[PDB]
């Protein structure tokens, strides 16, 4: 189950920042649960798998178009309503000269905003916890490819050389054997020439 | 008479690359 | 500027989680702001770089040792207690050892006239906190995958050097052993003639 915290302003209270919680299991397509707080109460709304896909048909949107308008603007221009006294939340897109109702939810407000507020913090902390852990085992990863990088290219380096260093070493030891052959062969014509 | 050279090859039989490599390696 | 956001038990609420905000300049030592929160209501103290070294000496510790049994404590074998009352704000914590155990902190908390706004506040400050992360992790993942490629770049071109050297080896072998073999054919020849004009001197002094 995967969750989004985004920080947004209300038209009604440009004023006060709110705080929209979006929670689902694999895809916003199979529905979740949407809260909304403002630090005190908090106000929350479940949409079914059946809602979406019945919002995807009376948009004439397929299911996969329309989740994705959902998740641009539910997961984080994009405007907020929100009427404390209907809970009646609904959010618009706005294009050059023009903008439009993207979608709405009767929101209920919830009978304890603290325990909702609790478990929201503690999942930041968690969230805040477990990045930091990454960014220790991504930043030690990064040390170990530096390394092992340097290691091979110096290997590279020194094979390189080798290579360049191979035809003028082979060829003077060559030459040494060969001079002796040439030696032996020089007696023994000198020795056939004695007799 | 001697069968090898100074280096270890031979005056007499043919050689090929293992004892080529051998006798050179042998050479500092 | 900084701050940590840390979550604790109390002793007179082991059901709730609360949880506790910190935040000084630089240093503990030089003075902190702490705020206790329930997620409804909050409680906030401060306490003066003044108001530290002199707890260290009624402590009996030295200042520094008595900062670090606060970072310990406060910042997230050492154990520590922490305890509250909603009814008088008082807000202390022990440290506690075997069978001996000891008044480390205490404040007098006051309670907010503005709860939302500091939850809001502090809501806002760890989802600052989770993004400035993530954007470090993508450009750590980036650096990784960069690293990883860099690699088998380099590692492909180790294996061509050495395979290039290999063959270019044997490749002069090759012709090496033919020239002297060609030689070997040429002693074996005068050698076999000198032997063959010895048994000839031979045969001249047994008859």
């Amino acid at each position: 189950m995967e969750r989004k915290i985004s920080r947004i302003h209300l038209v009604s209270e440009p004023s006060i920042t709110h705080f929209l919680q979006v929670s689902w299991e694999k895809t916003l397509e199979s529905g979740f649960v949407i809260t909304l707080t403002d630090g005190h109460s908090a106000w929350t709304g479940t949409v079914s798998e059946s809602e979406i896909s019945q919002e995807a048909d009376d948009m004439a949107m397929e299911k996969g178009k329309y989740v994705g308008e959902l998740r641009k603007a539910l997961l984080s221009v994009y405007t907020f309503n929100f009427s404390k006294e209907s809970a009646y939340f609904f959010f618009e897109k706005n294009l050059k000269d023009v903008s439009f109702r993207l979608g709405s939810f009767n929101l209920e407000k919830v009978e304890n905003p603290a325990e909702v507020i609790r478990e929201l913090i503690a999942y930041a902390l968690d969230t805040i916890a477990e990045n930091q852990a990454k960014n220790e085992h991504l930043q030690k990863e990064n040390e170990r490819l530096l390394r092992d990088w340097n290691d091979v290219q110096g290997r590279f380096e020194k094979a390189v050389s080798a290579k360049e260093a191979l035809e003028t070493d082979l060829y003077k030891r060559f030459i040494l054997v060969l001079n002796e052959k040439k030696t032996k062969i020089r007696s023994l014509h000198n020795k056939l020439l004695n007799a | 008479a001697r069968e090898y050279d100074c280096y270890g090859d031979s005056y007499f039989i043919d050689t090929d690359l293992n004892q080529l490599k051998e006798v050179f390696s042998g050479i500092k």
